[PDB]
């Protein structure tokens, strides 16, 4: 089973800002695309960002100028700052993925195969934009 | 942004017999080559969301067969033949076509 | 006549007709195979040519020694021998001491070379 | 006195083997290889001589042989490997009066190593077998087939073998020869004559036809092991055919190398087979059992039944008819009893053949488009004789299915290679002058 | 009252067929088993003597032919065949004033067969098709076969080598001068062992061969048939320097246990079209002294023009090079740009090529690896191999383009000096003998 | 001189210069080539060799035999053909019937022989 | 007056060389090339003569090396290579020395579309790290070893040499020859005697006593770099064997191929060793060190040391027998010195070896069923000289290797070929008439 | 006595020994071996029966010829050479004139040739 590792979380005060991250192990991810969506309270999902870790970036409607997101390899992970926070900010962030776990790494040019990942799902980090 | 519609809002019923839920999308999510990036999510309370089908119908490993989805164009539905206790939760309907994703708000599923 | 048309003939035809016979003794795998043929042919030739040259008959088709013949080698008359008998009855019967012949021929050709050229030296 | 003489250029011949060549006028048997024969060759007819000849011993024969098995492999070497064929085949059933033939399909490679593609191709059922509707080919687990390239062909042109120099060739023309003995009308050929390196079992095709009547050769007739060759003096003609039209495809199997597959059938399916007249074969059958008799004696009655038992190959007429390898079932034939319309012969086809009963050389025919239709001439066969006990007033014969040395023996019985010595020394009345 | 005597070792010659040897003094023709020529080639003169030489009916081209092609596929034998490289190639151009080098990434095996690896190598246009700013092409050889490599170890270098007659057979030199292909040549001498002949690889053109003694000839069965070349041999050569200034980088890849492939790594400095220079006065002189010996031959006041290639294949409308380790494909189109009536030095664009088929052959190519550091391919030309169209009833004026497509030709060209002759020894006269018994 | 020297000289000088003539006459795509080359001179040497012998000479390279010469092959006389009449149109004159010589010398030889033996035999 | 005269087959001849044919009576040292050699030994002796020999220009240590390297590539060929096992493998350690290690990998089967997992166990020096746990065969980065053909073996037979036609041997008969220098006693035969050859390192194995004492040969003594050559004039027993029987288990990796790997070891794992008497031993080195004292003096202090470094072909003794290679550690047997029951040799495995030492050119030994005993004597051995500028009076030796000639160089010392010259010419009173 | 069964005795008798080595001078890669061995020393044979063709000595071991002995090669007694020396040191010792000796002797017997046919012409 695939795992995801939410970090980066904190308290923020109006207008601060933070660091994010996330991680992800137990596999090889192959082609890996990372995302970034949250919960807002009360209210549906919303897209934040978007990182194409393995393999192409796409930012939100509300985050131009105010998100910078990064990629990692040796580790899988992606990197992401904020700045300028809101108070509709207040929001729990939830590490997305679409994942892609190769399987039997093809040995000679007659057995290729991939398994067909999982979206992975984080557990959440609660951000508030409160003292 | 390519906004979408879900209905209905509420649901509830009690097991013994089929249900189903739709969620429309505001233009056709079929891109230039022709697939398509449907997803259905499942969100327990206390825990993560979880998906059932990809690409409007195909089943994720992990998810009961009872859950089968269909559709084409613009509009998409899922169908289940029996609904157990375990199914209790919240619905989501999803889509990564474009860009700018768009989450439906959310439709709650009781069950006696 | 032609090749080998004298085998069953009379020694008359085929001592008369040992020119023709004379004349007459002379992917890759073909090559191989055919090259290995006429070099056993040409190493045949060479040895019965050198066969006829140590016995003093080098390019003699009919050749005459100074060797005396054996009765015991040939138990019967010359005539039968001559008119009466092919070369075929007549090498399966001289086939037991075919081998022994050679040594005396050849201890007779070099006696008489040695002598021939003592002769010379006097001279 | 008497004094010997040396005498240069005799005749004289002694049995012993050499190295012998061809000699001939897009094919296994290369024409061009062997020297340009002569186009009239120069027969040399003897008097007053005999000779004795051992068909069985002759060392012509192995030559043969292994000259045969030499350009076969040689022929092989440059033609493609079908070392990726092997692969699992999900197959199914073709939709006749026959349901042998298969339409598999599997996976395969294309001019691109890291691209695959899919194909499909028939199959017969002698040469596929269920792995486990999974199905695979008997030559995986044996060695890799290399199919015959389209421009080599098996037309079998005539060859003729020829000594070099300080050898001939005797040739036996007395006629009623009886195989082994003293041969009292011989004769001596430079290079002998046209012979087709045809391969066939139990039945000779496009042989040689013998003089006066029907011949009886064998090593000893009383012997149950051995076979029995037997020669027919007038020729039995067979039609074989295959009414299906084939359709030939070509599949990239990898780069600059073709794979030709069986594209499919149009039209109706039916079973491949051949065709001999009756009357021909109760006549040639008749002349055959009184020759039988004449060495077992009269008041005999003979039994004609198909193979004992053991191989396809070697149970089964195998012959090659442009290109495909035919096995057809004679036990039709082989099925009369000797007292004091034309037949059909149920025949089936295999792409995998195993020629000279060795295994390692495998080889996987190409098909071959349109109908194929060729005429034969039969003129002998290769009989068995069962074990007996005190000859139970009566003989069971059955179609051996021995190597291919009895079928090229058949056509070199009248021919023998000798090595010349032209020493030799007789008496004379002479005296080497000093 | 004759009587007829018989004489050996007689001095009488027919022409005939027949196979020859080489000899010299690693190489793709491998020299070193060609048994060692003596340091003296003996030359001997026939006084009062004339034969007759058809060098376009000579079996000596047809024999060096084959002989060059065996060894040709022999030295290639050993080498690492590259059957794994077709493969799909995302390519995508380099960066500059040609948009021709294209920078290709694609997979590869390793010593391990259970793990691929990721590797990129350039290649040039004419070594890549369109399979349908990146796109996956594939290599022309793949659809048609997957050949070898050269060796880096074995050198291209045109090495002479000297062809010596077999016992009992012999080789006549014609030695006249202005002896045209098919005559009688009034001196002709003996000699064991022919001059070194170098077996240059070109077309339309002869690198490093023989020069005339005395003026330009041409060569040719009849010059009124236009289905035949013509040969063109110069008194005096002309140089031509052709280099590339782009300094490549050598990528060695193991692709497999033991096999070695080398690739054409990044650039360094700048990238600059390879050119060929050549004088263009000594190349006017030389055009001059042709036209005039063409005017000879076809008459005066005979109108000649000298035009490019008449379309075709990239092999036989360029000018092949062999020197370097790749192939260049020279436009000669700057050359033969001129009408006849009555410092400077020209620049000629040149291609590179790894994939070839110089042979003409279908299922076996080439590929030619590169090196490193500038290459300087000095040389001269030596002749050339044109053809003319019929003209329709249209005879005051002619043209001449360059010819090419028969590999023959090159080496024709150093042959047309020497035949094979059969020695037979016996003969028989009339003398007043008579054997006494 | 050095060897084919005397090519274009008289035939009556060049045979001063025979002996040169006649001792001129003596990894696997070279090797299969050389091999072939060897033994096809090697044939042709023995060849030329077997038909001297067969002749009466063998080995004599000047030897002359009993044959007369028949006006009907030429009609020229001795006196230009030996002054400056070269080999090569001389062939040329008798390249119609130099079989028929041959076939006439062989028979004469073989006949030679036979009568040589039957003189001695009577003495 | 004198006049010159002509001889022909005068028995004169000269040093040259030519190509020699193999000849003899399942072994890679002989096939159909070698035909049958001459029961009767047709040696004759030569009385008066006396030639000069020199054994190491000669060149019939070239010709047999290149034959025999020749013979080696033809052996190997004919059948299956080890190309695809250059693959990753996994090994853990074997428990009930320590060097055996239990490898398993992924391989194909008899379908190049399936995968079969096996496991075998390799030598330390078969294999070498990637990290830990992962392993690779040894030279899959510079060739594709092949493995021994099972159908042939690595027996010794003998080899005769015969010089054609025309050419001649001449065989030192007289004894106490020193290598380069005149022999009184020659004898000359058609065929050579009997030769072994066995390949071995540092000793000579299965080789040729001496005549009556110990002998010593070299280029020339005052020298280090060349190697000194040491024949035993008596036989020394040696005993070889591994307690551990392998198990074969048959793998298929393509169709009609398949490799031979290692099983499970029945029992206890035990390092190989080897035996020798060490009394024998200790007698034939004294006799080496008294032979030696003659050219070195008296009253000299001489030790034995082992080789100093070096790959493991040089460093280690190597051995032919039932198709196993091993690689011995003799430094027991070169660490004595002098003044004025039995000994073991560690041993180790390997199965990859450069035989020739030809970079490229690997081969894969398989193992064999049973325990393996090769009982055999030492007959020569190949030391090296070193020491300093005479400062002291101790002299040094260590063994040598690497130049696979010298180890044959030690039985073709006895044989030289020669080119006759049939032709001759003298003086004598006589001149020829008309 | 056998192959080389005189060697080392006295020339003299040594040369009564020469029938012995006169009759003693008779896959792919060792196909092609083989093949090298023998047609090296046919062509061997064939040079030296071509040696002794082009002098007097046609197909004969012993003989002399008319060239006269030039004491420069040699002035040793007649006693030591034919009952002292052997034939390795004289072979040794005249290995530097060898070439002198078959010039000469090649000329004597062109001149000799020339000679008879121009004598047996008026004969
Ligand atoms: C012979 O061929 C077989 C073909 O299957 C090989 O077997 C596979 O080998 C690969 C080698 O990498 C194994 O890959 C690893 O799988 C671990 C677990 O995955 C399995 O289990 C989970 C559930 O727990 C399933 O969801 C999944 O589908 C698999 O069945 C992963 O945890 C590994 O990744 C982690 O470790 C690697 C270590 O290098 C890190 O690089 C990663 O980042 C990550 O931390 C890894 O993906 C695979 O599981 C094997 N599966 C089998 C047995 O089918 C053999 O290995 C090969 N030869 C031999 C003998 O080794
Ligand atoms: C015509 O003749 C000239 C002169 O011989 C040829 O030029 C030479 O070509 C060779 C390659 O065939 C060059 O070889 C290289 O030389 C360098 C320096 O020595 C060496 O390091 C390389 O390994 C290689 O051997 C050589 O330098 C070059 N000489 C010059 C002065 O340019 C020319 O190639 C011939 N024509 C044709 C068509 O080949
Ligand atoms: C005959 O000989 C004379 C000289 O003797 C010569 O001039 C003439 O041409 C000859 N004629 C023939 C026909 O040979
Ligand atoms: C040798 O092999 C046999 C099986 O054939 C096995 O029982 C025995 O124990 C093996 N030898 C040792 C020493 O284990």
């Amino acid at each position: 089973e695939v795992q995801v590792v939410e970090s980066g979380g904190g308290l923020v005060q109006p207008g601060g800002s933070l660091r994010l991250s996330c991680a992800a192990s137990g596999f090889t991810f192959s082609h890996v695309w990372m995302n970034w969506v949250r919960q807002a309270p009360g209210k549906g999902l919303e897209w934040v960002a978007r990182i194409k870790t393995k393999g192409g970036a796409h930012y939100a409607a509300s985050v131009k100028d105010r998100f910078s997101v990064s990629r990692d390899e040796a580790k899988n992970t992606a990197y992401l700052q904020m700045n300028s926070l809101k108070i509709e900010d207040t929001a729990v962030y939830h590490c997305k993925v679409d994942g892609s776990i190769v399987v039997d790494e093809g040995f000679d040019y007659y057995i290729d195969a991939i398994e067909k990942g999982f979206v992975v799902w984080g557990p959440g980090v609660q951000v508030t934009v409160s003292s | 942004d390519v906004v979408m519609t879900q209905s209905p809002l509420s649901l509830s019923i009690t097991p013994g017999q089929p249900a189903s839920i739709s969620c429309r999308s505001i233009q056709s999510l079929l891109d230039s080559n022709g697939k398509t990036f449907l997803s259905w999510y499942q969100q327990k309370p206390g825990r993560p969301p979880r998906r059932l089908i990809y690409e409007v119908s195909n089943r994720d490993s992990g998810v009961p067969d009872r859950i089968s989805g269909s559709g084409a164009g613009t509009d998409f539905t899922l169908k289940i033949s029996r609904v157990e206790a375990e199914d209790v939760g919240i619905y989501y309907c999803g889509q990564d076509s474009f860009f700018p994703f768009t989450f439906g708000p959310g439709t709650k599923l009781d069950i006696k | 006549l032609g090749f080998l048309g004298a085998a069953g003939s009379t020694m008359g035809a085929a001592s008369m007709t040992l020119t023709v016979q004379a004349r007459n003794l002379l992917l890759t795998v073909w090559g191989i195979k055919q090259l290995q043929a006429r070099v056993l042919a040409v190493e045949r030739y060479l040895r019965d040519q050198q066969l006829l040259g140590i016995w003093g008959c080098s390019g003699k088709l009919i050749c005459c020694t100074n060797v005396p013949w054996n009765s015991s080698w040939s138990n019967r008359n010359l005539s039968e021998i001559w008119d009466n008998m092919t070369w075929l009855q007549w090498d399966k019967e001289i086939s037991n001491y075919t081998q022994i012949i050679y040594g005396l021929l050849e201890e007779s050709q070099n006696q008489q070379e040695k002598n021939e050229q003592d002769l010379l030296a006097l001279d | 006195n008497l004094w010997v003489t040396v005498y240069y250029g005799v005749p004289v011949w002694k049995d012993a083997e050499t190295t012998l060549f061809c000699a001939s006028d897009h094919n296994v048997w290369a024409t061009h290889a062997c020297v340009p024969t002569d186009p009239n060759p120069q027969e040399i007819h003897l008097e007053n001589v005999t000779e004795e000849f051992n068909m069985w011993k002759n060392n012509m024969v192995e030559q043969m042989h292994t000259d045969i098995i030499s350009l076969w492999d040689q022929s092989l070497k440059p033609c493609v490997k079908l070392t990726p064929l092997c692969v699992t085949l999900q197959c199914t059933n073709v939709t006749d009066m026959r349901g042998e033939l298969k339409n598999c399909s599997f996976n395969m490679t294309t001019e691109l190593r890291d691209k695959k593609q899919k194909v499909y191709s028939l199959f017969y059922r002698l040469d596929v077998v269920q792995i486990n509707k999974e199905y695979r080919l008997i030559n995986c687990n044996t060695s890799a087939c290399t199919q015959a390239c389209p421009k080599v062909s098996f037309e079998p042109i005539p060859i003729h073998y020829c000594a070099p120099a300080g050898f001939a060739i005797l040739k036996c023309k007395d006629k009623k020869f009886n195989g082994t003995g003293p041969c009292p009308s011989v004769s001596t050929v430079q290079c002998t004559h046209g012979i087709k390196p045809v391969v066939s079992t139990q039945l000779l095709l496009n042989g040689s036809l013998a003089e006066e009547e029907v011949m009886i050769r064998s090593e000893n007739i009383t012997n149950n092991a051995k076979n029995i060759l037997v020669q027919f003096n007038t020729p039995v003609q067979i039609n074989c055919t295959r009414p299906n039209n084939n359709t030939r495809k070509s599949i990239r199997i990898g780069p600059g190398q073709a794979f030709y597959a069986t594209g499919d059938i149009i039209g109706d399916i039916r079973q491949a087979h051949c065709n001999v007249s009756k009357a021909t074969w109760n006549e040639t059958l008749g002349k055959v059992v009184k020759q039988l008799r004449k060495h077992f004696g009269n008041n005999t009655i003979i039994r004609f039944a198909n193979s004992s038992g053991g191989d396809l190959e070697v149970t089964t007429h195998s012959f090659n008819c442009g290109g495909e390898f035919f096995y057809c079932n004679t036990s039709g034939l082989f099925n009369s009893t000797w007292i004091s319309d034309s037949i059909t012969l149920p025949c089936r086809i295999k792409q995998i053949i195993n020629m000279w009963q060795r295994i390692g050389q495998c080889m996987y025919a190409p098909p071959i488009q349109g109908v194929i239709r060729c005429v034969s001439n039969i003129t002998g066969l290769i009989l068995t004789r069962d074990g007996g006990s005190t000859n139970s007033t009566t003989e069971t014969f059955r179609p051996g299915g021995g190597d291919m040395r009895d079928n090229w023996r058949s056509e070199l019985y009248k021919y023998k290679v000798v090595k010349i010595e032209p020493l030799g020394v007789a008496p004379t009345r002479c005296k080497r002058r000093v």
